[PDB]
RNA sequence: ACAAUCUUCUCAUGAGGUGUUGAACGAAAAUUUAAAUUUAGUUUGAAAUCGAUUGGUGAAAUUUUACCACUUUGU
C-alpha cells in the first residue's frame, strides 16, 4: 500500500503506468506454470485480468483492437489516459519476473477495486472465462447488438471478450469458449442460420 | 554411493510385495474395476519403484507410462483397467476435463509426433498431422481427445505423454486435472 | 527409504478367502503314485558352520529367474 503510494502519485499516474502490468498480467495469464511461477499467483492474474476485461466491457471503454503478429494489442481510454495491453495468443510456448508479477498483480486489483468502486460494481467480483465473473452492481458500438456467433476455430471468447470489451456481442464455440460467424478458415458451410462468416480482420478492422 | 544392506532387503520386500499383490489381483481374482464416465483416461506415473517385476515395465512402456508423471490419453474401457490394476500401485488414474485438457493442450502440450515432443501450439500442426483424423485444432484436440472423438487413439499417438510433474496410487477422476491444472 | 498393497471378508443360501521363520525330536496310518503328500504331535531366541531339492514351466533378451511352479518366470 505504501509502496503503491509513494510511487503513483494519483490514480491517474497508476492509470498512466498501468499498461507493463496490465501486459505482463495477460502474458502471464496462459504463461506455463513451472517452478519459477506459482499456481496461486498464475490463478490471480487471470482473475485479475477477466476482471479489467468485465470492467472495460461494462463501461465499454475500449477504443481500438489490432491483430497484431505478437499478440492482440487493445487500446483504451480510463478517465482520459490511454492503455494499452496486449493479449498473447494461447499457444503451447526470474525472481524478478515474479517480483514485477507481484507488484503487476498489486496494482491491478488497486485500480480493479477502485474502477469497481467508480462504476458502483462490486470489488471483487463473484466467481465460462468471464462468464463466471459475474458483473454483480454493490467502438463503442463496434457491433452494437448483432448476436455474432464464433465456431471452434476463431478466438470465440478472446472475440466475444474483445468484442464485449468496446461494443460487440462475438459468440462462442462451447468448447472453443446469430448474426456473425467467426471461424479461423471463412467456412461458409459452417455458418448457420443468420451467422455470416465473420473474418477476424473484418471484426478487428470495424472495431479499429 | 555405498548402499547399505537394509535397501537390498527393502527391494526384496517391496518386490515381493509387488508380487504378491500382482499374483493374487491378476490370478483367481480376474475381476476389473472397469473405470467410466469416458472413453479417455489421463493417467499418470507416481513413482515406479526401481527393480520392477517384469510383467510390470512393459505395462508402463505400452500405455505410454515410461518415464514418471507421463500423462496419455488411454481408450477408457475394460482392456486397459486390468494393464492398468497390473501397474496401479505406481499409477494413477483420472478423467480429463475439456478445460484440463484443453489447457494441457494450450500451453504444456507437447505432442509426440515422431516421438518427439511437438509444441500443439500451431493448430496447423494438429490439422496437418490430424486432417485425415479430424483434429483441426488444438479445440478440436480436446473434442478429439477430451471428449474422445473418432480418432481418439490417432490423436493420442499424435498427443504426447505429457509429464505432470507435481499422488494416490490408483483413482482420481477428476484429481488428473487437478494435477493438470498445477502442471500446467 | 530398516517406508510401500497378506485378506474388515466376499459373494452366495452355500461356496470361497491364499496366506505359514529356520532348526531339532517324534509317533503310526493312509491313499496317491521308495517320494509324494497329507499325516498324534512337538521343542526353541527371527536360534543358524555344507550336504543341493534338482526337473519342468515359460519370459525376456543360449544366462536370467535365489519361488515361475504344471493352473509352472516381460504388456
Amino acid at each position: 500500500d505504501h509502496i503503491i503510494k509513494e510511487r503513483y502519485p494519483t490514480f491517474h499516474d497508476a492509470l498512466k503506468d498501468i499498461d507493463d502490468a496490465l501486459s505482463m498480467l495477460f502474458l502471464f495469464s496462459t504463461m506455463p506454470v513451472t517452478d519459477k511461477i506459482g499456481a496461486a499467483t498464475v490463478a490471480n492474474c487471470e482473475r485479475l485480468c477477466a476482471e479489467f476485461q468485465h470492467y472495460v466491457i461494462r463501461s465499454n471503454s475500449l477504443r481500438k483492437a489490432f491483430l497484431s503478429i505478437k499478440g492482440i494489442y487493445y487500446q483504451a481510454e480510463i478517465f482520459g489516459e490511454q492503455i494499452t495491453w496486449i493479449v498473447p495468443y494461447k499457444f503451447a510456448q526470474f525472481r524478478i519476473m515474479h517480483t514485477f508479477l507481484e507488484f503487476y498483480q498489486a496494482l491491478m486489483g488497486f485500480v480493479n477495486f477502485k474502477l469497481y468502486n467508480t462504476l458502483g460494481l462490486r470489488y471483487p467480483p463473484k466467481i465460462a472465462g468471464l462468464a463466471a465473473y459475474e458483473l454483480e452492481e454493490s467502438n463503442t458500438s463496434l457491433f452494437s447488438n448483432f448476436t455474432f456467433f464464433l465456431s471452434r476455430e476463431v478466438p470465440r471468447f478472446s472475440l466475444e471478450f474483445v468484442i464485449r470489451a468496446f461494443g460487440g456481442k462475438v459468440g462462442w464455440d462451447p468448447i472453443l469458449g446469430i448474426t456473425h460467424h467467426i471461424c479461423d478458415r471463412p467456412h461458409i458451410s459452417q455458418k448457420y442460420e443468420g451467422r455470416i462468416y465473420i473474418q477476424p480482420q473484418w471484426v478487428y478492422d470495424s472495431i479499429n | 554411493t555405498f548402499k547399505r544392506a537394509e535397501t537390498f532387503i527393502n527391494n526384496y520386500r517391496q518386490r515381493e510385495r509387488e508380487r504378491i499383490r500382482l499374483n493374487r489381483s491378476a490370478k483367481n481374482k480376474g475381476d476389473i474395476f472397469v473405470p467410466d464416465e469416458t472413453k479417455l483416461l489421463f493417467v499418470i506415473r507416481i513413482a515406479g519403484v526401481k527393480n520392477m517385476p517384469p510383467k510390470i515395465r512393459k505395462v508402463l512402456r505400452l500405455l505410454r507410462l515410461s518415464r514418471i508423471n507421463n500423462a496419455v490419453f488411454v481408450r477408457n474401457n475394460k482392456a486397459v483397467a486390468q494393464m492398468l490394476r497390473i501397474v496401479e500401485p505406481y499409477v494413477m488414474y483420472g478423467i480429463p476435463n475439456l478445460h484440463s485438457v484443453r489447457e494441457l493442450i494450450y500451453k504444456r502440450g507437447f505432442g509426440k509426433i515422431n516421438g518427439q515432443r511437438i509444441a500443439l501450439s500451431d493448430n496447423a500442426l494438429i490439422e496437418e498431422a490430424l486432417g485425415k483424423y479430424d483434429v483441426i485444432s488444438i479445440e478440436d484436440i480436446i473434442h478429439e481427445i477430451y471428449n474422445v472423438g473418432s480418432h481418439f487413439k490417432e490423436v493420442t499417438k499424435f498427443l504426447w505423454p505429457f509429464t505432470l510433474t507435481p499422488r494416490k496410487a490408483g483413482y482420481c477422476g477428476e484429481e488428473i486435472n487437478e494435477l493438470i491444472k498445477k502442471q500446467v
